[PDB]
């Protein structure tokens, strides 16, 4: 049943506000946590998300400044969380991984903890938990990651799932970000059993050349994300068969352990019209329309969900899945039979008849890490701002071993395509 | 944690010696400079004596 959602650092708070702001509009619950909907599929699963005439998210906040929790208290849908599952220090993170998981964080991460535990308690039957973040940044990165080294201690048997925002120097704030990504990558691959990677030159891709957006803001990138967040959480959160929990989504999708790295993707996607089930079912595996800056023509699935929301044909949709399967059999790894499954539900997304979410585990993936390694590597060959993180008590070889296993990563991804 | 903590304590140290360091040598040096010059003009004034018990005879 009960979902934790964790939300850490500026782009984690900054996400997950919207994520809750969005699927608080489409569960019919408003800023003051009163449900004012008209369908009892807005209800059935509520609880997943949402501990109870008021609902309130299970969500714990939490930053190493203040400033973005304090625009998230102020910001739409602010009242509607649990005053004291706001957990934040003062200091900062200066963008740095060792900063959120050895000095800064580690004063602040018992306390977080704590309210883990008291939302953990008042479960039923806690399926896991959900952490947004940046991989890019100090907290997000380096607190979160210690967060969920640290959860997965006290809750061994438990899923693990975040939504990860990936750096890349188009859309840049410090030149560290390969770094802290790169520590990062590290402790996900050892520690979730689900990631949705989300790359920031995606999200900035589609904003300036499918969106029209000239100039795109995080605030741009941001509505993106808590749309395909919206989409990807749609069989958690509504009655149904298939992916209906996060152990039965990761049985599904993740063939071998360290393999569990995500490329999502959301259709509509254009800058009134009707929209055909066969369009949607084209935008939806169509490069274009995916959040990790891979083309997955240049790899294998292994395994794909996806997710129709709307009015709509059940048998076209099933039509057109099969239409594009049997039509590009060469992109379907074929030693994993039916490695694709469909889920249905009628609500639609706000402002939209109809959508689609595409969730794909694809050997293209090795593409967003193998940049990442050459950006930290053109860095790490010149020892080049690693006095940020020594001054901290990191030491050169923690760096060495985060590269190294990254690559070990991209080489099983390569094994796996060409098998 | 603990190399972080023990690598700015010993760059704390390690600037308070250097300094004591500096500051006692400084004085010692000055002090010496002083010294010097003082003596020399004591011994003119002991020269001066001599010349005056010189004109005695
Ligand atoms: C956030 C929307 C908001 O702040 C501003 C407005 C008015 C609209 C944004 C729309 C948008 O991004 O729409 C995309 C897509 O561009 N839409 C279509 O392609 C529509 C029709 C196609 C026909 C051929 C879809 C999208 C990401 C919508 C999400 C759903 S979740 C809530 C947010 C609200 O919108
Ligand atoms: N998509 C998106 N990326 C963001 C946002 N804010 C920061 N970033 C990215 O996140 C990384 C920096 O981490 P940030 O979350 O600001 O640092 P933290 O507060 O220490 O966790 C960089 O890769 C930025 O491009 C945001 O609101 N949305
Ligand atoms: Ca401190
Ligand atoms: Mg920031």
């Amino acid at each position: 049943r009960e979902i934790v959602h964790i939300q850490a650092g500026q782009c984690g708070n900054q996400i997950g506000a919207k994520f809750w702001e969005v699927i608080s509009d489409e569960h019919g619950i408003d800023p003051t946590g009163s449900y004012h909907g008209d369908s009892d599929l807005q209800l059935e699963r509520i609880n997943v998300y949402y501990n109870e005439n008021k609902y309130v998210p299970r969500a714990i906040l939490v930053d190493l400044e203040p400033g973005t929790m304090d625009s998230v208290r102020s910001g739409p849908f602010g009242q509607i969380f649990r005053p004291d599952n706001f957990v934040f220090g003062q200091s900062g993170a200066g963008n740095n991984w060792a900063k959120g998981h050895y000095t800064e964080g580690a004063e602040l991460v018992d306390s977080v903890l704590d309210v883990v535990r008291k939302e953990s308690e008042s479960c039923d039957c806690l399926q896991g938990f959900q952490l947004t973040h940046s991989l890019g940044g100090g907290t997000g990165s380096g607190m979160g990651t210690l967060l969920i080294s640290k959860i997965r201690e006290e809750y061994p048997d438990r899923i693990m799932n975040t939504f990860s925002v990936m750096p890349s120097p188009k859309v840049s704030d410090t030149v560290v970000e390969p770094y802290n990504a790169t520590l990062s990558v590290h402790q996900l691959v050892e520690n979730t059993d689900e990631t949705y990677c989300i790359d920031n030159e995606a999200l900035y891709d589609i904003c300036f050349r499918t969106l029209k957006l000239t100039t795109p803001t995080y605030g741009d990138l941001n509505h993106l994300v808590s749309a395909t967040m919206s989409g990807v959480t749609t069989c958690l959160r509504f009655p149904g068969q298939l992916n209906a929990d996060l152990r039965k989504l990761a049985v599904n999708m993740v063939p071998f352990p360290r393999l569990h790295f995500f490329m999502p993707g959301f259709a509509p996607l254009t800058s009134y019209r009707a929209l055909t089930v066969p369009e949607l079912t084209q935008q939806m595996f169509d490069s274009k329309n995916m959040m990790a800056a891979c083309d997955p023509r240049h790899g294998r699935y292994l395994t794909v969900a996806a997710i129709f929301r709307g009015r709509m044909s059940m048998k076209e949709v099933d039509e057109q899945m099969l239409n594009v399967q049997n039509k590009n059999s060469s992109y379907f790894v074929e030693w994993i039979p039916n490695n694709v499954k469909t889920a249905v539900c009628d609500i639609p997304p706000r402002g939209l008849k109809m959508s689609a979410t595409f969730i794909g585990n694809s050997t293209a993936i090795q593409e967003l890490f193998k940049r990442i390694s050459e950006q930290f590597t053109a860095m790490f060959r010149r020892k080049a701002f690693l006095h940020w993180y020594t001054g901290e008590g990191m030491d050169e070889m923690e760096f060495t071993e985060a590269e190294s296993n990254m690559n070990d990563l991209v080489s099983e991804y390569q094994q796996y395509q060409d098998a | 944690i603990q190399k972080a903590i023990e690598e700015n304590n010993n760059f704390i140290k390690m600037a308070k010696e250097k300094l004591a360091q500096k500051m006692e040598s400084n004085k010692e040096n000055r002090e010496a400079h002083l010294a010097a010059m003082l003596e020399r003009l004591q011994e003119k004034d002991k020269h001066a004596e001599e010349v005056r018990k010189n004109k005695e005879l």
